[PDB]
C-alpha cells in the first residue's frame, strides 16, 4: 500500500524459499533495495478554525525524501493525493460499527512557512550595513520594538539584548559554563509586565512557549 | 541566586505622566517588524569577538567600587554576576557587528545594572 | 517459473571471485612465511579461537597487483556491496587448505576431544556398513571468522568505507553493507548458548540426523525419516541430545549517540547490535566506543497478516571492537619522583584542584581522608568505627558544586550524587520493574555499589524524608541493608561521607545562631568531627585579584600560574595506594601527649558553655576521631616517625577547622 | 436528555445517532434540540444471552435557531423598523427582567455586558481584549442569585457551573487514557464550551485552592496552553 495509485493483488508474504528446482535459495541483500515509513500527525491551526470545537487532526505517510525535516512545531506544508485503504465490512463478519476507510495522504514536498529560509538580496544585506555605520541604532531598536507602551528603556533594551543571545564557549575536556541569559520581572498588577511577554512570541523565530 | 535580573516595575503617580498615558492608548484604537526580524537572525551568524584587554581591564575596576557597594547596601551580589557582566556586553557587540570589544559597550552594561540594582 | 522470476544478467558474477580465493593461497610473501597461514597453526592446537582477516592483507596484495597486467576485479568493492556473503565462500576454501593433524593431543588436555573422534569414527564405519549422510560443513569448525576495516593514510594513498559516520544518516542505502558507528553502550544482556547444530537420536538406529539452525524458532521432525530405524513397522522414538549438540556464545546490547553531534531537534534513538564467535565479554555499559561490523534485516514472523506488513527493525552484526579511553610494575620511577622532591603538605595541596582562590585549609583536609587504611585489626568481635566524614556549609558565589565534584570525579571509586534520583530510600538497593527477562532484580543506588570509596553528596535539603534515614545508617557501622517484604539480609558499610548544606535565604546570619539552616543536631554535634565555612566578608584586595583571577580564563583558555608544576594524578594514586599499604602502629609518648591535649580540650570547651557560637561539649568521639586522622597523616607521611610532631599536624588542623565562623 | 421532565430521584440517560453528509455539522454543544428518526438495532462485538444495543438513525432537525449567519428578510426588516425608534435603551430595562423590582444601575450593566464591544488585530503583533466583566457583591435577599439564571436562556450560548469551583484545575481541561491505543488526546473543558458567549459562577470567598490560579491566565490574555502530558496548543478563547 505504497505504490499510492494502483490497488494490486497484495503479497501477503514476507520471504519465498525453494524456486521450481532443487537448489536452495541465496538472497544477494546488496542488491535489494529498501525505503522507509514514517507517519505524522497534523493538528490545526488553532487561530483560523472557528471557536466551536477543539483542533482536529489527519495523518500523512511520506518517504525518505523529506524525512527529518519535521521538527514538532512547525508551520509545515504539504500537497499529496487523498487516499483510503482498507477492508470496511467484510474482513470481519457482521461488521457493525466499525469504520474501514482510514484517510491517508501519501504525499510530497513539505515547506516550512513563516507566519531559517529567508534568502536577502545584495541591495538589503548592504543597507543593513549602511545603518550600521550609525551608531545610534542599538537606541533605534529599542523605541522601535513595543509599539503601545511609554517608557521601560531599561526594560526595552533587555529584551532585545536577550533575544539575540550571548554565546557559550564550550571548554574543551572541561565543563562549559552558562551561556544563556535568563531574565525576570516582578510588578504591581496592570502594569503591563504580561503584554510585552506574548509579542515576543509573534516575532519569536522558531521558538514556541508554554 | 540562578538568576540575576530582578526588575521591579514602579506605578508611582504624576499629573504628566499618567496624562501622556492617557492619550497614547486612545490614539491607538485605530524601524519595522520584518527588517527587525532579519537583522537578529543575520546577526545570528557573525562571529564573537571575546578579546580585548582594554575593556577588560575597566570592568573590573567597575566591579570592585560595586563590591565595596553591593554588601553594606541593599542585595550581595556573587560571582557568577561577573559573567553577566562579560555577557551582556558581549552580546553589545554583536549588536555592532564587528569583532573588537570596544570601550563604549562597557558603559551600558554598568549603566544597566545600576538601575537594576538601585 | 514465469512473471519476471529470472533477472537481468549480471556482470558481477561470483565464479571470478571463487577462483580469486584460490590464490589465496601461499602467495603473499610480503608479510615468517605465509603471515595469514601462520596464524593458521596456532588455532588448529586449540589454544585460540578468532582469526583476523584484515584489509591490509588485501589492499598490499592488490597492490603487488599493480603489475600483472590481467583482469582482477576489486575486492573491497564487492565486500561493501554485500558483506554477508563474504564468509560461506571463504571457509569453503579453507578447507582444502588446511593442514589438519598438527597438534599433538593425547587423551586429556581438550575439550570434547575423544568423544568427537568416537562420533567421527562411528560415523566414518557407518559409512561402508552396507555390506549414508555426509557431514554438513558446519559440524567441523571449532572456529569462527572476523573482518576489519581500515582509516589510515592507505585511504589517502589511492582510491571510504570506515569514516565515522553517525546513526542518523544510516537508512539509505547502507542496509546489507559493511559500516562502522560509534556511540554509548547500554543494556547489556549475559551470554546464553544459541543453537548451530542438532543431534536427535532414537536409540534405535543412533543416526543422528543434523540440520542448520535458521532463525529463533524452529520445529523438530518426525522419526520415520532415516534409513535404517526407519522404514520397519518399529520405528525408533526420536528425542534430542546435550552433549552431541554444539552450542555458541550470545549477547545483546544497545547504542545511543555522543550527545554531541545529535542536530538541535529530535531525541537520538537506539540500535540493536549482536556478537558471533569471540568478541564476548568484552564491552561495558559507559564504554564510549565504536563497533565495525555488517548489517541485515530480519523478518518478524509473528502476528504478519493484520500487522507487521513489510516492516524490517533491522540489527546490526559486530566484527570488530576497537575500544578507547581506558605497584612496583614499571611505574616507579614516578613513585621516586614523590620521594626525592619530597614536598608532601604543599605541593600535594596544590596538586588536587589548583582551580580556586584561596583554602588551601580545607584542601588539606581532604587529601588524608582519600588515603583511609584499616583503622585496628581488632581480631576479636569489636567492629571500631572507621573512615570519618566531613560535612561542608556556606553559601559563596563560586559555584561550590563544581569545587567538590570535581574532586569526586577524579578520585577512585567515588561515584557522583544528587538530591534528585537516588534518594534516601533508594540510596540502597531495591526491587523493581525490569524487561521481559528476568524481573525483581536486586537494583542498587549508591551505597550498595561504592562500599569503602567517596559518597560525594550534594543537595542536603532535598528528599530529606528518606535521606535523613540515610545518613544515619551509613554513619552506623554495617547496617546498609533492605528490611523490605522481599528480604531481609543485610550487607557491609565502609564509605566516607562529604557533604556540603545549603544556608537558608540570603546569606546565613553569622549574627544570628548557627543550626538555622541545617535541620539535624543529633547528625552533627556528636557523630561527626570536623566542619568548615565558606562565608563571604567584603575586602577590596582579595576581590580584585578575585575579579583578575576569573577574567583570565577567557581571553586565553588555559588558567595555571603561580610557580606550581601540575602534577598527574595516576602519581598521587599510585601513593596513596602505596601508602594504604604501610599501616604503621603507634608508640606510646603518642598517647601520652593526647591525655593531655584531650584535658586542655576538655577545660577550656567547659569554659564557655554558651549558646552563642560554639558547638560540642568535648566529646570522646571527638577525641577517637582525632586519632583517627594522625595515623591517617602518618599513613600519607611514613617516615615512621609517629611522635609528638606528627600529631601535632592533627591537633594543627583541629583549630583552624574550628572557629571558621568567628570572621 | 433535557434535565427537566422526569424528575422523582433519577439521573439521566444517553443515547447515539448517526447522519448523512447533508445535514452533519449543523449543531453546536449547548443547544436546546428536536429530532425526528427511526429506533432501529446494532449489534457491537465489542454479557448474558445475546443482547444488543439501542440507537437513533437520525432523519432530519427541525430544531430551533443556532443560538454562520444566514437567515431571511423579513426579520431584520423589523428589526430595522424598531432601532429607528430611538427609546430602546430605556425600553429593554422594563422589558428585560419582568419579575424585577428596578434596580437601574445594575440592569443596564447586564444589556452591554451581553453584546460587547470588538476585537483588534490592528497592524501590529499584540491586541486589545474587547469585553468588560461584571461583580455583583451584596448581603443575602438582593436577587443577586435568581437574576444570573434570567441570563442564561436570553443569551445565545451559555452555561450555567455557579457553585463551588469545580475542581478548578479540572475547568479549563482534562486529559485520560484511551479505551482504544493508550492515548492521551484532549477531552473536556468549560471555557472551550463556552465560547462567544458568557459563563456565570459564584462563591468568591471560600475557593482558595486553584480558582483564582486557574482564572488569572484564563483572563486577560484569553489564550491558555495546556501543558499537560501530550500537547501544548494555544486554542483560541474569546470569553
Ligand atoms: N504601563 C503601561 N503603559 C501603557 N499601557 C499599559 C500599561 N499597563 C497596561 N497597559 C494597557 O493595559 C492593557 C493590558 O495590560 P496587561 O493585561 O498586560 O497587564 P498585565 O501585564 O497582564 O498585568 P497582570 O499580569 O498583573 O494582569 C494593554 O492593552 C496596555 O495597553
Ligand atoms: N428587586 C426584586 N424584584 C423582584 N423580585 C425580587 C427582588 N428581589 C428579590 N426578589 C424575589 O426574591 C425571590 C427569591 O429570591 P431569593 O430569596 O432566593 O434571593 P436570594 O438568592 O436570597 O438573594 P441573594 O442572592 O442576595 O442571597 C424571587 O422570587 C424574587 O422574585
Amino acid at each position: 500500500a505504497t505504490t499510492t495509485l494502483t490497488t494490486r493483488i497484495p503479497t501477503p508474504a514476507i520471504y519465498p524459499t525453494e524456486d521450481t528446482e532443487g537448489n536452495k535459495l541465496t538472497t544477494e541483500y546488496g542488491y535489494s533495495t529498501f525505503i522507509d515509513h514514517q507517519r505524522i500527525t497534523v493538528q490545526e491551526m488553532p487561530e483560523m478554525a472557528p471557536a466551536g470545537q477543539l483542533p482536529r487532526s489527519i495523518d500523512v505517510i511520506l518517504d525518505d525524501d523529506l524525512v527529518d525535516k519535521t521538527k514538532p512545531g512547525d508551520r509545515v506544508n504539504v500537497v499529496g493525493v487523498f487516499k483510503s485503504l482498507g477492508a470496511g465490512g467484510m474482513n470481519q463478519s457482521n461488521s457493525n460499527t466499525l469504520i474501514g476507510f482510514k484517510t491517508l495522504i501519501l504525499g510530497n514536498t513539505v515547506y516550512p512557512l513563516h507566519a531559517a529560509r529567508q534568502m536577502l538580496t545584495d541591495f538589503d544585506i548592504r543597507n543593513i550595513n549602511k545603518l550600521s555605520k550609525k551608531k545610534d541604532i542599538f537606541d533605534i531598536l529599542s523605541q522601535s520594538l513595543a509599539p503601545s507602551i511609554y517608557g521601560h528603556d531599561h526594560i526595552k533594551k533587555a529584551i532585545l539584548l536577550m533575544l539575540m543571545g550571548g554565546v557559550e564557549k564550550n571548554l574543551e575536556n572541561g565543563s562549559h559554563l552558562r551561556g544563556d541569559i535568563n531574565i525576570l520581572m516582578v510588578g504591581d498588577p496592570s502594569t503591563a509586565k504580561s503584554q510585552l511577554l506574548r509579542f515576543v512570541l509573534n516575532t519569536a523565530s522558531l521558538a514556541i512557549a508554554t | 541566586s540562578r538568576f540575576d535580573l530582578l526588575f521591579v516595575v514602579t506605578d508611582d503617580i504624576n499629573e504628566i505622566r499618567d496624562r501622556s498615558i492617557s492619550e497614547h492608548v486612545l490614539r491607538t484604537h485605530r524601524v519595522t517588524i520584518p527588517f527587525l526580524r532579519k537583522y537578529v537572525q543575520y546577526a545570528k551568524e557573525r562571529v564573537i569577538p571575546q578579546l580585548t584587554q582594554e575593556a577588560i581591564n575597566v570592568i573590573v575596576k567597575n566591579y570592585t567600587d560595586l563590591r565595596n557597594d553591593d554588601n553594606t547596601k541593599k542585595s550581595p551580589i556573587t560571582a557568577r554576576t561577573l559573567e553577566t557582566l562579560i555577557r551582556l556586553a558581549t552580546a553589545h557587540a554583536k549588536v555592532r557587528l564587528s569583532k573588537t570589544v570596544n570601550k563604549v559597550d562597557a558603559k551600558v552594561a554598568a549603566n544597566l545594572l545600576r538601575f537594576a540594582l538601585l | 517459473m514465469s512473471a519476471a522470476l529470472p533477472s537481468i544478467q549480471l556482470p558481477v558474477d561470483y565464479n571470478n571471485l571463487f577462483n580469486e580465493i584460490t590464490d589465496f593461497l601461499v602467495t603473499f610473501k610480503q608479510d615468517k612465511g605465509p603471515k595469514y597461514m601462520a596464524m593458521l597453526q596456532k588455532v588448529a592446537n586449540r589454544e585460540l579461537n578468532s582469526v583476523i582477516i584484515d584489509l591490509d592483507d588485501i589492499l598490499q596484495y592488490q597492490n603487488e597487483k599493480f603489475l600483472q597486467g590481467t583482469q582482477a576485479d576489486d575486492l573491497v568493492s564487492a565486500i561493501q556491496q554485500n558483506a554477508n556473503h563474504f564468509t560461506e565462500l571463504f571457509c569453503r576454501a579453507i578447507d582444502n587448505n588446511m593442514p589438519l593433524p598438527t597438534k599433538e593431543i593425547d587423551y586429556k588436555d581438550d575439550v570434547l576431544d575423544v568423544i568427537l573422534n568416537q562420533r567421527r569414527l562411528r560415523n566414518e564405519r557407518m559409512l561402508s556398513d552396507r555390506t549414508t549422510e555426509l557431514f554438513p560443513p558446519n559440524l567441523t569448525r571449532r572456529y569462527f571468522l572476523y573482518f576489519k576495516p581500515l582509516s589510515q593514510n592507505c585511504a589517502r594513498r589511492y582510491r571510504i568505507s570506515s569514516k565515522p559516520l553517525s546513526v542518523r544518516q544510516i537508512k539509505g542505502d547502507f542496509l546489507g553493507q559493511l559500516i562502522t558507528v560509534r556511540g554509548i553502550i547500554t543494556r547489556v544482556s549475559d551470554v546464553k548458548p544459541a543453537v548451530e547444530v542438532i543431534a536427535y537420536t532414537c536409540d534405535q538406529c543412533g543416526y543422528e540426523v543434523f540440520q542448520e539452525v535458521n532463525s529463533r524458532t524452529f520445529t523438530p521432525l518426525s522419526e520415520c525419516t532415516s534409513e535404517e530405524c526407519s522404514q520397519n513397522q518399529t520405528k525408533g522414538q526420536l528425542f534430542m541430545s546435550t552433549r552431541a549438540s554444539k552450542f555458541s556464545a550470545f549477547q545483546e546490547c544497545k547504542i545511543q549517540e555522543l550527545s554531541q553531534q545529535v542536530p538541535v531537534g529530535h531525541i537520538p534513538r537506539s540500535l540493536n547490535i549482536h556478537v558471533n564467535g569471540t568478541l564476548v565479554r568484552s564491552l561495558s555499559p559507559g564504554d564510549i566506543v565504536d563497533v565495525t561490523g555488517i548489517f541485515l534485516p530480519a523478518p518478524y514472523t509473528g502476528f504478519k497478516a493484520l500487522k507487521a506488513g513489510l516492516l524490517t527493525e533491522t540489527y546490526l552484526e559486530a566484527q570488530f571492537v576497537r575500544q578507547h579511553k581506558k605497584l612496583t610494575s614499571d611505574v616507579e620511577e614516578r613513585v621516586m619522583e614523590l620521594i626525592t622532591s619530597g614536598d608532601v603538605y604543599n605541593r600535594l595541596a596544590k596538586s588536587i584542584a589548583p582551580e580556586i582562590y584561596g583554602n588551601l585549609d580545607v584542601k588539606k583536609a581532604l587529601l588524608l581522608l582519600l588515603v583511609g587504611g584499616v583503622d585496628k585489626r581488632v581480631g576479636d568481635g569489636m567492629k571500631i568505627r572507621g573512615d570519618i566524614n566531613v560535612c561542608l556549609m556556606g553559601d559563596p558565589g563560586v559555584a561550590k558544586s563544581q569545587l567538590l565534584k570535581a574532586i569526586c570525579k577524579i578520585s577512585p571509586r567515588g561515584v557522583y550524587t544528587t538530591g534528585k534520583g537516588s534518594s534516601g530510600v533508594g540510596l540502597t538497593a531495591a526491587v523493581m520493574k525490569d524487561p521481559v527477562t528476568d524481573e525483581m532484580i536486586l537494583e542498587g543506588g549508591a551505597l550498595v555499589l561504592a562500599d569503602n570509596g567517596i559518597c560525594c553528596i550534594d543537595e542536603f535539603d532535598k528528599m530529606d524524608e528518606s535521606d535523613r534515614t540515610a545518613i544515619h545508617e551509613v554513619m552506623e557501622q554495617q547496617t546498609i541493608s533492605i528490611s523490605k517484604a522481599g528480604i531481609n539480609t543485610t550487607l557491609n558499610a565502609r564509605t566516607s561521607i562529604l557533604a556540603a548544606a545549603n544556608p537558608l535565604y540570603g546569606r546565613y546570619n553569622p549574627r544570628l545562631s548557627p543550626l538555622d539552616n541545617i535541620n539535624l543536631p543529633a547528625a552533627l554535634l556528636s557523630r561527626f568531627d570536623i566542619l568548615f565555612l565558606m562565608l563571604d566578608i567584603p575586602s577590596r584586595d582579595d576581590d580584585e585579584k578575585l575579579a583578575e583571577h576569573v577574567t583570565y580564563v577567557h581571553m586565553h583558555n588555559k588558567q595555571p600560574d603561580l610557580d606550581f608544576t601540575p602534577v598527574e594524578p595516576s602519581k598521587m594514586r599510585e601513593y596513596i595506594a602505596y601508602a594504604k599499604t604501610k599501616r604503621p602502629v603507634m608508640s606510646e609518648a603518642v598517647n601520652d601527649y593526647v591525655v593531655q591535649a584531650y584535658i586542655r580540650l576538655r577545660q577550656d570547651s567547659k569554659r564557655e558553655m554558651d549558646s552563642k557560637f560554639s558547638f560540642g561539649q568535648a566529646t570522646p568521639r571527638t577525641l577517637l576521631g582525632i586519632i583517627r586522622l594522625s595515623q591517617a597523616l602518618a599513613k600519607l607521611r611514613l617516615a615512621d616517625m609517629v611522635d609528638i610532631d606528627d600529631v601535632e599536624e592533627a591537633l594543627r588542623l583541629v583549630r583552624v577547622s574550628k572557629e571558621s565562623l568567628y570572621q | 436528555e433535557i434535565p427537566e421532565l422526569v424528575p422523582v430521584g433519577e439521573m439521566p440517560r444517553n443515547l447515539t445517532m448517526t447522519c448523512d453528509r447533508y445535514l452533519t455539522n449543523k449543531v453546536i454543544p449547548g443547544t436546546r434540540v428536536t429530532i425526528v428518526g427511526i429506533y432501529s438495532i446494532y449489534n457491537s462485538k465489542n454479557s448474558g444471552v445475546a443482547i444488543r444495543t439501542p440507537y437513533i438513525k437520525i432523519l432530519g432537525i427541525q430544531s430551533d435557531v443556532e443560538t454562520v449567519t444566514m437567515f431571511t428578510e423579513e426579520e431584520e426588516e423589523e428589526f430595522l423598523q424598531l432601532s429607528r425608534n430611538p427609546k430602546l435603551y430605556e425600553i429593554l430595562t422594563n422589558s428585560i427582567a419582568p419579575s424585577i423590582f428596578g434596580n437601574e444601575d445594575i440592569k443596564k450593566a447586564i444589556v452591554c455586558l451581553l453584546m460587547g464591544g470588538s476585537k483588534k488585530i490592528l497592524p501590529d503583533g499584540m491586541r486589545l481584549r474587547g469585553d468588560i466583566n461584571v461583580l455583583l457583591l451584596g448581603d443575602p435577599g438582593t436577587a443577586k442569585s435568581q437574576l444570573l439564571k434570567f441570563v442564561e436562556k436570553v443569551s445565545p450560548i451559555a452555561v450555567y457551573t455557579s457553585g463551588k469551583g469545580s475542581s478548578a484545575a479540572g475547568l479549563t481541561a482534562s486529559v485520560q487514557r484511551d479505551p482504544m491505543t493508550r492515548e492521551f488526546y484532549l477531552e473536556g473543558g468549560a471555557m472551550v464550551l463556552a465560547d462567544g458567549g458568557v459563563v456565570c459562577i459564584d462563591e468568591f470567598d471560600k475557593m482558595r485552592d486553584e480558582d483564582r490560579v486557574a482564572i488569572h491566565e484564563a483572563m486577560e490574555q484569553q489564550t491558555i496552553s495546556i501543558a499537560k502530558a501530550g500537547i501544548t496548543t494555544v486554542l483560541n478563547s474569546r470569553t
